[PDB]
DNA sequence: ACACTGCGAGCTCGAATTC
DNA sequence: GAATTCGAGCTCGCAACAATGAGCACAT
């Protein structure tokens, strides 16, 4: 029931639809109107609500009054969510039945042994000159487009391309997605790309031993078909979303595999990156700290001189 | 194994059935109790044949008054013998389970050249030759002096048949064609006239299409056999092409110049009736006058019969009995062979078809030779447009008639062309323990160039290289046999001889041998026996052929022969022939079928027939690429049937050449491993 | 328990050995696990042999002759990393070279060929199906490990001669396939025990620190402790019935009637393989 | 007496944070 | 409490669609 296929949805046994289609509060199309008139009058059994942690939103909880079901199963992976509405979910669906022990599944082989490592990078002395001078949201670019964080991304990509590892660089703040992925000549699912080249960049990543990295931006924050990565160099994501860094971790466990978390130290991202490990240390995961990488200065890394570093600050500060 | 469908006790000859195969017997019982037709699509060749026979043969035991006889029209003589061997396996299972004998006989019918004992006539190669020399010994004037029983030529078996073969019938024991010759050998009877006599008292009867849908045959053999029967048209994709060619004749300059010799020999024998020879001499010089013109193509299906009464003054009331009196004239003339008058019977069959059948017909006279500006070669086609004019006896006479194949591509086209209304019109999909097929649509080339075989996109070497770069990179990752169907023969020549001038055909012969399937049957069977030898020893081969060919319909590519099947374009017919350009003008007014929705329907039933040849069995796996850009469109990949469409995902829909290899290289590695 | 074995290892050297989907060189990842395979073969099988044949450009060239030398094989696989590997392989020329020597071995052994095979095509100048009637007559046991696909010959060569055909999932499956080819399937030779450093008694020839055969007089020289580990499988010790002060550690046998504790009981059957009271 | 399928606009949400 | 940033899915207008080849079974 997803507005493109509509495999005669009137009169079936299993209907696989989405949120915001059953709760679309505008004037619906005519093909969706005759299905919703059929779906509002049949008593179901076992509604399966995938990604339960978005149900206590204002528009996604009106689905449970439109559709009449006897029992309602809810399957999720990251039950934590901000704004304190997970306790509100105890009467929309019911009591929490089973939570899997995230370390018992690792010791038995059902989940890859993840070696979390919060490698943090120092701040450049030219960038910290303007970081403490402004407060109104322009410094989010400054702790994201750090030149000393650009080296630790380029070094960790090189260090795992020589081990034949499938690299995913999750990176929000889409201006710095472009300026990271064109200075390393790597593909990027920018997010407003298409439905077409989103499907072939993702397929050139799996069944091809030449294309090795990929620069997603806020797309893989759900149960998408990201094809079994091996490392995950997460750079400068959303603020304190401990739901996010348990969904970025979901790509890795699908040491064996290990994901990083690039932090520009002595900035506001240091306080953020301990809010997001607050859920993962309650499952058993241990976040190491890599203050200095294993020989970063010896290879051919970008932004060596200060002349090429002065041009990057004039590109960042020109946005405003 | 006592298997219970909705009301019946079906005795299945196996142990494990497939979960879809129970619904095939369930949906076929839904036709027989409703006494109506049915268009069922069912993928496999065997398994479908033994589940259709397990139900209907068990249906006539519980309701022996509603159905009495099962007619099973198969394509040709190999599948005629295959169905009967699937019936002994069901009968002998019933012999073990019940321990008794039955009044149950099943036959098989074919031509006189498949049921023949007489030694002077059996090694005759052509089928029209054995019909004459039999008629030289079995005609009613040859037996006229055999009431004296002299030493004058005859058939030993035919005179021994009608003296003893009418009193006692065949008791039991399902007969092949070889069993009917063996029964005819040790008894001394004719096999052909014993099978045609006992076809009225049987329970399963397996012959070809042309005993039932051919109008000048079906009134002689299947006239008074059964009014409450069950007809099954097995492997019935090209019912439309069979009912057209059965009511379409072709006349040219070579045929009509031979009819003047037949009228010459008929003039020497009358002096040794006379109005009928002047009748035919009048008609022959009119059709020669109509082919005498060198002008534009023209069509006039009832107006031919008006101008035939102007210059010649011959009406349609004596013209309707033209082919009847010519059959009567050769009987009273006592001629030896009748294959020599085959041009004159073709003119007599043409004369009785213009007179009676003119609703959806045409006469297309083409003085313009194909592809050449001015070459003297005229031909008139009497082409039938309406494919429902040869089943109107069959859809009416019998009780329930079922049209079953494996690749009925839209199920709502076949009740639109053929004027009938089914009661089920169902489709099915085979169950699998793996993904036994990996269909992909390899679209754009390796340098993002479109790959399609249009008519303008054939000369440029940016596409011929991208076909050669595909067959090269699939011949290194596919084991033991690749079948590459091209769209035509002049495109197979102009691509293979343009791969050779580049450095592409040199690198394909390093991996696999390549065996071109040519038009003549002598080189083809040589190149096919070496192909199946090369797939069995180490090297592997490539049988590159033509989609509208002999190998595409007859030869079945079982496992490790043709692991991959490569379609080098959408196999369209010539879409500018004046016959096809006139049939589509009849399919637009009648039935309101769009002109473009029929050319793609015709192409997606020949591109899904030969691709579906790669998988026949339990453990058979097989790659099937579709190497054209136009296959990705919604009105083309939505046609090809639901058992090869439920594995064609959206990722394998515009794959490039190098990306299509790593889907294939991962698929064959996964299939190579045990269950 | 097991028998003697004369294993050959046929290694593919085609154009397709330059392929990816493995550690840097497909050829290199083959030769990496083969050096692991020669070590574990000679450890569990003391007096067996290994030949290594490499097929390349429609011809087979013998890399190492058939000898029980667990050093000469690994020092030759390190050399063959820089091989050219051009052309299409053969399978008639490689199994016949592995038949001119392996046929004349005595019949008390288990003569075997193991083909590691990456190419899909065996361009060979004769019929392969007469070898499979010949190799089945000579009681050879040909088993193939296939790469990336399943070929019809390698199924009928395996199931008629008696071996196995297997296709690789990945490198963790490729090590699992070579690990299953070290266990022997269920006469009197004359070896020479090499006491005094490493010298040969029969010809008194001094050479290197090896369990290898002697070239000067043809005798095989084994070391008796290496033969000694294969004992205790035959006539092993029967278990005890168990219902303080011990006899093993001094802090019940049905033979010597001396009690044990629990640590001692598990230790006798696991590692010591003899009863400490029974040796007295 | 012209016109199929992809593909970007608005529209309205959610998640988490500034303002 | 009212914005932002960047994502989502659902409607729905918009612009323009296409279609080239070759032969044996069956009745007196
Ligand atoms: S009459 Fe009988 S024997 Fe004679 S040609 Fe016909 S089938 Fe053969
Ligand atoms: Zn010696
Ligand atoms: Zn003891
Ligand atoms: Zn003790």
């Amino acid at each position: 029931f997803t507005s493109d296929a509509k495999d005669k949805p009137i009169g079936c046994s299993v209907a696989i639809s989405t949120y915001s289609m059953l709760g679309h509060t505008t004037k619906r199309s005519w093909e969706a109107e005759r299905v919703m008139e059929w779906l509002k009058t049949q008593e179901w059994g076992l509604m399966i609500l995938d990604e339960v942690h978005t149900i206590p939103a204002k528009m996604f909880r009106r689905v449970l009054t439109i559709v009449q079901a006897h029992c309602k199963l809810g399957l999720t992976a990251t039950l934590v969510r901000e704004d304190d509405k997970i306790v509100d979910l105890n009467f929309l669906i019911g009591p929490k039945l089973y939570e899997a022990n995230w370390m018992e599944l690792q010791n038995n082989g059902y989940i890859a042994k993840v070696q979390c490592a919060e490698v943090w990078c120092p701040m450049s002395p030219e960038f910290y000159r303007e970081y403490v001078a402004i407060k109104t949201k322009k410094r989010i670019l400054l702790y994201t487009m750090n030149p000393n964080k650009f080296r630790a991304c380029q070094f960790l990509i090189k260090f795992h391309e020589r081990r034949n590892d499938k690299i995913i660089v999750f990176a929000d703040n889409v201006f710095a997605l472009k300026e990271y992925a064109i200075r390393l000549n790597k593909p990027y699912i920018y997010g407003p790309t298409s439905q077409g080249e989103r499907m072939q960049i993702l397929q050139n990543f799996k069944h091809n031993p030449k294309i090795n990295t990929i620069f997603i931006s806020k797309v893989g924050d759900t149960s998408f078909d990201l094809p079994e990565a091996n490392v995950l160099i997460q750079i400068s994501s959303h603020g304190g979303s401990r739901r996010q860094e348990a969904q970025r971790l979901g790509r890795v466990l699908r040491y064996n595999a290990f994901f990083y978390s690039l932090v520009s130290q002595d900035t506001q991202e240091m306080a953020y990156s301990t809010k997001r490990q607050r859920f993962l240390v309650d499952q058993g995961y241990s976040f190491k700290v890599i203050t200095k990488l294993a020989g970063m200065e010896e290879e051919d890394l970008a932004f060596s001189t200060k002349e090429e570093q002065q041009q990057l600050l004039q590109k960042v500060l020109a946005a405003t | 194994m006592k298997l219970n469908v909705d009301g019946l006790l079906v005795y299945f000859p196996y142990d494990y059935i497939y979960p879809e195969q129970f619904s095939y017997m369930r949906e076929l019982k839904r036709t027989l109790d409703a006494k109506g037709h049915g268009v069922l699509e069912m993928p496999s060749g065997t398994g479908k044949t033994v589940s259709l026979l397990a139900l209907i043969m068990a249906y006539q035991r519980a309701y022996p008054l509603e159905v009495t006889k099962l007619i099973y029209c198969s394509r040709t003589v190999p599948e005629i013998e295959k169905v009967i061997e699937e019936l002994r396996k069901l009968l002998n299972f019933y012999e073990k389970q019940e321990g008794e004998k039955l009044p149950f006989l099943g036959l098989a019918l074919s031509s006189r050249k498949n049921l023949c004992i007489h030694p002077e006539v059996t090694p005759l190669r052509f089928g029209k030759d054995v019909d004459g020399k039999c008629h030289s010994l079995t005609a009613s004037y040859v037996r006229a002096q055999y009431q004296h029983d002299t030493s004058l030529p005859h058939c030993r078996f035919y005179e021994e048949f009608d003296a003893h073969g009418r009193e006692v019938p065949l008791p039991a024991g399902i007969y092949n064609l070889d069993d009917l010759k063996a029964l005819g050998r040790r008894q001394g009877w004719c096999p052909y006239f014993l099978a045609r006599y006992s076809i009225l008292h049987a329970n399963v009867v397996v012959y070809s299409y042309h005993y039932l849908l051919d109008p000048k045959i079906a009134d002689l053999v299947s006239k008074e056999l059964a009014r409450k029967a069950v007809v099954v048209f097995d492997e019935a994709h090209n019912i439309d092409n069979v009912c057209i060619d059965s009511m379409s004749v072709n006349l040219t300059r070579r045929t009509l110049d031979r009819c003047q010799g037949n009228l010459e020999t008929l003039q020497k024998t009358v002096l040794r009736a006379e109005h009928f020879l002047g009748f035919l001499r009048r008609l022959l010089e009119y059709v020669k006058w109509r082919l005498r013109v060198q002008h534009v193509v023209q069509e006039s299906p009832p107006a031919f019969l008006s101008g035939l009464a102007q210059r010649v003054c011959i009406q349609r009331k004596p013209l309707r009995f033209c082919a009847e009196r010519l059959r009567s004239l050769l009987h009273t003339l006592e001629i030896t062979d009748l294959a020599d008058f085959s041009p004159l019977t073709l003119l007599a069959n043409f004369a009785t078809l213009v007179s009676t059948y003119a609703k959806g017909f045409t006469i297309i006279i083409e003085p313009f030779d194909d592809r050449t500006p001015t070459i003297a070669n005229p031909i008139l086609h009497f082409s039938c447009m309406d494919a429902s004019l040869a089943i109107k006896p069959v859809f009416e006479r019998f009780q329930s008639v079922i049209i079953t194949s494996g690749t009925l591509s839209p199920l709502d086209i076949y009740p639109k062309i053929l004027d009938f209304h089914p009661v089920t019109m169902a489709t099915f999909t085979m169950t699998l323990a793996r993904v036994c097929l990996c269909p992909m649509i390899i679209g754009r080339g390796n340098d993002q160039v479109a790959i399609s075989s249009k008519f303008e996109t054939r000369e440029d070497i940016a596409v011929i290289r991208n076909y050669g770069n595909l067959l090269l990179e699939m011949s290194a990752v596919v084991p033991d046999g690749i079948v590459a169907f091209f769209t035509s023969y002049q495109y197979m020549e102009s691509t293979v001889a343009s791969w050779y001038e580049q450095g592409i055909l040199e690198n394909i012969q390093r991996n696999k041998l390549l065996f071109i399937e040519t038009q003549d049957g002598a080189e083809t069977s040589v190149a096919l026996e070496k192909y199946q030898e090369a797939c069995e020893n180490g090297r592997g081969a490539i049988l590159l052929s033509v989609a509208r060919g002999k190998v595409s319909e007859g030869i079945d590519f079982v496992h490790h022969y043709g692991r991959a099947v490569i379609m080098f374009g959408v196999p369209y017919v010539y879409t500018q022939s004046r016959i096809l350009k006139a049939r589509l003008e009849y399919l637009r007014d009648q039935f309101q079928i769009r002109e473009n929705d029929f050319l793609t329907f015709d192409a997606m039933r020949h591109a899904a027939q030969c691709v579906g040849r790669a998988i026949r069995g339990k453990t058979d796996y097989g790659l099937m690429v579709f190497a054209d850009k136009r296959f990705a469109r919604g009105d083309k990949r939505g046609k090809l049937p639901r058992w090869i469409q439920e594995h064609l995902t959206d990722a394998n829909l515009n794959l490039t050449v190098d990306e299509g290899v790593q889907v294939a290289k991962y698929f064959l590695r996964q299939m190579a491993q045990p269950f | 328990l097991g028998m003697m074995r004369h294993l050959y290892v046929v290694v593919d050297g085609s154009r397709t050995m330059e392929d990816q989907d493995l550690k840097p060189n497909r050829l290199t990842c083959t030769l990496k696990l083969l050096e692991y395979f020669v070590e574990e073969y000679f450890d569990q099988n003391p007096i067996s042999q290994i030949g290594i044949i490499v097929t390349k450009s429609k011809r087979a060239e013998k890399l190492t002759e058939l000898s029980g030398n667990p050093r000469k094989h690994i020092t030759s696989l390190k050399k063959a990393v820089d091989m050219t590997c051009h052309g299409e392989p053969s399978l008639y020329n490689s199994l016949s070279i592995a038949m001119q020597t392996l046929k004349h071995m005595p019949g008390h052994t288990s003569r075997e060929v193991l083909i590691i095979f990456s190419s899909l095509t065996t361009c060979d100048p004769s019929n392969i199906y007469d070898l499979i009637k010949t190799l089945k007559a000579a009681k050879i046991r040909v088993s193939v490990i296939g790469l990336s696909a399943e070929v019809r010959v390698c199924t009928v060569l395996a199931r008629e001669t008696g071996g196995t055909y297997h296709v690789i999932l990945d490198e963790s499956h490729y090590k699992e396939l070579l690990t299953h080819h070290v266990s022997p399937p269920p006469g009197n030779t004359e070896p020479g025990l090499t006491l005094g450093g490493y010298f040969c008694p029969q010809c008194r020839a001094k050479y290197c620190e090896l369990p290898v055969e002697c070239k000067i007089c043809g005798l095989t020289l084994v070391s008796a402790p290496h033969l000694a580990r294969s004992y205790h499988h035959l006539f092993p010790l029967d278990a005890f019935q168990e219902i303080r002060f011990c006899y093993g550690c001094q802090g019940v046998c049905a033979v010597c009637q001396n009690v044990f504790c629990v640590d001692c009981d598990v230790f006798v059957h696991d590692s010591l393989h003899c009863c400490p009271g029974c040796i007295h």
